[PDB]
């Protein structure tokens, strides 16, 4: 049951993967508020390259709209939508 | 047309 | 088409999800070698918690196999295969 | 529910 190596290859070649990516990398301004989840599956580029002198990139980007709940302390809690960025395509370009 | 920059081809996997 | 809160959580919550894990820091012993591909899909403990506190760590665990390209430079390529470490499940534990 | 398991709604009340 080993896993082809063509299959592995194609699996692992830069590409956008499901990420899960914490809210706060994305919403660093919003300090005061705690968030459920606190982080948010993201297709975000992942993955290796031919050469290790190149680098995995994102070149199309987009947004996906998100309901999140925002708790602050001694307010309450309310669900609202937040805009995450996505990747969309990826290329191999050198490390500058 | 094996560019380092571009996946996949076996007849790439030849050499 | 936004994405309603319960599937948010449900996608979000710790749990073994595909990860692209680089092979140099799960063999670092062999550094004379280079790896075609040089990361491999694995899954791992991925996901949050209910509090930022608990971390999300594997319980079960087992090894996969893979069809891996070695190569040592100006000695040849040879396709072996390689055990990786994978989590089948997760739980959210005390830091 | 307990804080180390995953999900209801009425958790989240």
């Amino acid at each position: 049951e080993v896993v082809k190596f063509m299959d592995v290859y194609q699996q692992s070649y830069c590409h956008p993967i499901e990420t899960l990516v914490d809210i706060f990398q994305e919403y660093p301004d919003e300090i005061e508020y705690i968030f459920k989840p606190s982080c948010v599956p993201l297709m975000r580029c992942g993955g290796c390259c031919n050469d290790e002198g190149l680098e995995c990139v994102p070149t199309e980007e987009s947004n996906i709209t998100m309901q999140i709940m925002r708790i602050k302390p001694h307010q309450g809690e309310h669900i609202g939508e937040m805009s995450f960025l996505q990747h969309n395509k990826c290329e191999c370009r050198p490390k500058a | 047309n094996c560019d380092i920059h571009v996946l996949w081809e076996w007849e790439c996997f030849x050499r």
